[PDB]
Parts: C-alpha cells; structure tokens; sequence
C-alpha cells in the first residue's frame, strides 16, 4: 500500500483552517492514523480510525475518510502546530507511512537582530578560526549573508544553518560561520558579515578589527 | 504514563550487528493490547516501520529487512530489543521503540537514538565560548569537531530556555560535524548571572561545562 500526501507543504497564517489529504493505493477501509512531529521530536498521535481524537488531543483537529481518499484539519492554525504531519495505514503488514505534509505559518515580515563573533582565544589555540553571524528572531526564512574579509568577497570558506521555525512567535534564527586556519585568519584586520533581508530596507554589516 | 527509552551504540561499523534495547518503565511489558514496535526515521527512507514483537514472543518484521531483522523480549526486565545484522550505509537513521496498540496505533514513542554507520571512530567535540561582544546582548557556544551526531546543549542545566536557539550541526570539510548553540540576554544581567552551556556528547561519552564570560 503506498501512501501520498499532499500538499508536500503549506504556509499558512494563524487562525486559517487547513486541510491536507492522504491518499492509499487501495482501499484500506478507515484503517488510518494522524501523526504530528515536530523537528528534533518523535511523532505523536492525533487521530486514530481516521477520525477518531486522541485523548488529550486539542478539539482543533480532526480527521475524516474512507476507502482511499482521507483529509486531516487543523479547524484553528495556532503557532505551536506547525510540524510535518504523517498518514499512516494499518490495512495489512507491512504498516507503512505516507511521505508527510510540512505545515510552516505565515506572519509578518520580521528583520533580524545580527551580531558577530570574533573567534575566542583558545579556540584560535587549537589551531582554527570560527567567525560567527548572528541573525535572530527573523521572518520570512530567506536572508543572504555575504563575508568579506578586507573587503574582499569570500566564497567557499563558509556555511550556514537555520533554525525551525519557532513555535511561539514563528520566526527562524540563522547562524553563519567564515571558517579558517589561524594562519590565514592572523592575515586580514577587518571581518564584515552584509545580511540582506526582506525586513531591512537596505543590507546591515556588522564588523570588527581582528584582536577586539 | 509509560515511558520508552531506546539505549545502545549511536556508531557502528558496515557489516557489522546494530544491537539496540528499549527500557519501558511505569508499566508491564507483558499486556495483551500492544505490540511492542521498532520504527526508524532516514531523509532517504522517511518513517519505516521495522517490526513488532507480542509479549508471547511471537513477532512480525518488514519483508524490506526481514533478512537481516531480530526482535527479542525479555519480560522479567520489561526490555525488548532489535538486532539488525549486515548493516550498510542505507541504515543510517533514527531507530524509535514505539508501543503500537493492537487496535492499530503508535501511542506512545521513545525520544529515538541516532544510529550512524561509518567506519570512523567516535571523537568528543571541543567547546569554545562565544563571549558577547557589548540593549540585549547574544552569547554563544561552539561546539566543533565531533563524531556522530548528534550533540544536545542547554544552557544552565536547563534552567534557561528563553531566548535559545540551538543550531543544526553543520558538516565540515574533515568530515565532522560542528554545532553552535546561542542565547540573547539583557546586557545588564552580565554582571551579576553566571551563563554556563552544557554540552553532551553520548556517542563519546562526553560531558562539558562551558562558562561563557564577557
Ligand atoms: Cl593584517
Ligand atoms: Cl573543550
Ligand atoms: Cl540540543
């Protein structure tokens, strides 16, 4: 029984009614169940025989279908539900899931707060250098972080990482790290991270001389 | 409430024998309405189910691993493991204990191990302080140079959960991972509040407690 969800993912805003669908390679009567897992978590169960509610379970959700065809509702988006959320049979073995609909919100633009790291002095002890760019509590989760080191523009020497979206005021923080050998990093004076984003009209450097 | 807990390697070689155990606690093992479950999560695989076992021992396993898949119970010490031999690459994933319901539901799950198969061998991160630079002022902690995954931080033995945000590990170019953990603070608290990242490192068995100074 192969199991597909749609839509692969969705944005939507607070409060907004949200329906995703689960449909079964063959008939699987109302043998369905509803998974909520958010990142880092293992899945929970929201709602057993395609429509029942789990106890505990919030009355928001719900679940309906038969056959083939099943659809999984969150009546009331709150910001703690956004997750990726799995359909899964128990027609016959093997029990299988289905690929998973990953519900992210929508809210307002939101610029980020950026900071830098200079790289401390025991970890430049063991040899490496790790210039970290803050960027915090942002929306939407696109921002470009460029590096330049004397002003010249650095390409390959650095990587980046998000965060989920956050469940309370749903916006993402991105950390991205110049990475470099002590030797080249005692090379260059001025360190600068240029964050461009939706929420700043116009791109933000922040900087520092080596040694502050 | 019944509680799972998954215990066991997080690194281990190809071809050779995944061994995990699955500690229940708060309730018997030996109960008619549940299978007691294994499930493993990959980017490749998604969410598979492994197999089952009921507490008569009889047991039902995928036919994608059934091959290579044993599921035991030990109902005196409320455990129930999985043995998966012949590993390879594509069993990279996180291995979850689930108690599925005979009725047809996954209730309740354990937190999940990560189980990477390398030939490497495990090495302990190094922890760098990320001393704020000087409104609300950011500190950070690095924690760089480590093998497998995963790493979990808090910040003052969990006691500060405002305002952290801990990063996805990223992969290096020397084929460890390195992990940035940060938490926004009032610049006034600086003085007078300690800040401490507590680093842990099952894999390796590492444990470090980091103090972030200004
Ligand atoms: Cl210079
Ligand atoms: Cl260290
Ligand atoms: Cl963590």
């Amino acid at each position: 029984i192969q199991m597909t969800q749609s839509p692969s993912s969705l944005s939507a805003s607070v409060g907004d009614r949200v329906t995703i669908t689960c449909q079964a390679s063959q008939d699987i009567s109302n043998y369905l169940n509803w998974y909520q897992q958010k990142p880092g978590k293992a899945p929970k169960l929201l709602i057993y025989d395609a429509s029942n509610l789990e106890t505990g379970v919030p009355s928001r959700f719900s679940g309906s279908g038969s056959g083939t065809d099943f659809t999984f509702t969150i009546s009331s988006l709150q910001p703690e539900d956004i997750a990726t959320y799995f359909c899964q049979h128990f027609d016959h073995l093997p029990l299988a899931f289905g690929g998973g609909t990953k519900v992210e919100i929508k809210r307002t633009v939101a610029a980020p707060s950026v900071f830098i790291f200079p790289p401390s002095d025991e970890e430049l002890k063991s040899g490496t250098a790790s210039v970290q760019c803050l960027l915090n509590n942002f929306y939407p989760r696109e921002a470009k972080v460029q590096w330049k080191v004397d002003n010249a523009l650095q390409s390959g020497n650095s990587q980046e990482s998000v965060t989920e979206q956050d469940s309370k005021d749903s916006t993402y923080s991105l950390s991205s790290e110049l990475t470099l050998s002590k030797a080249d990093y005692e090379k260059h004076k001025v360190y600068a991270c240029e964050v461009t984003h939706q929420g700043l009209s116009s791109p933000v450097t922040k900087s520092f001389n080596r040694g502050e | 409430q019944v509680q799972l807990q998954e215990s066991g390697p997080g690194l281990v070689k190809p071809s050779e024998t995944l061994s995990l155990t699955c500690t229940v606690s708060g309730g018997s093992v030996s109960s008619g309405d549940y299978y007691w479950t294994w499930i493993r999560q990959s980017p490749g695989k998604g969410l598979e189910w492994i197999g089952h076992i009921y507490y008569s021992g009889n047991t039902n396993y995928n036919p994608s691993l059934k091959s290579r898949l044993t599921i035991s119970i030990d109902t005196s010490k409320t455990q129930f493991s999985l043995k998966l031999s012949s590993v390879t690459a594509a069993d990279t994933a996180i291995y979850y204990c689930v108690r599925d319901r005979v009725t047809g539901a996954f209730d309740i799950w354990g937190q999940g191990t990560m189980v990477t198969v390398s030939s490497a061998s495990t090495k302990g991160p190094s922890v760098f302080p990320r001393a704020p630079s000087s409104g609300t002022a950011a500190l950070g902690c690095l924690v760089r140079d480590y093998f497998p995954e995963p790493v979990t931080v808090s910040w003052n033995s969990g006691a500060l959960t405002s305002g952290v945000h801990t990063f996805p590990a990223v992969l290096q170019s020397s084929g460890l991972y390195s992990l940035s953990s940060v938490v926004t603070v009032p610049s006034s608290s600086l003085g007078t509040q300690t800040y401490i990242c507590n680093v842990n490192h099952k894999p390796s068995n590492t444990k470090v407690d980091k103090k972030v100074e200004p």
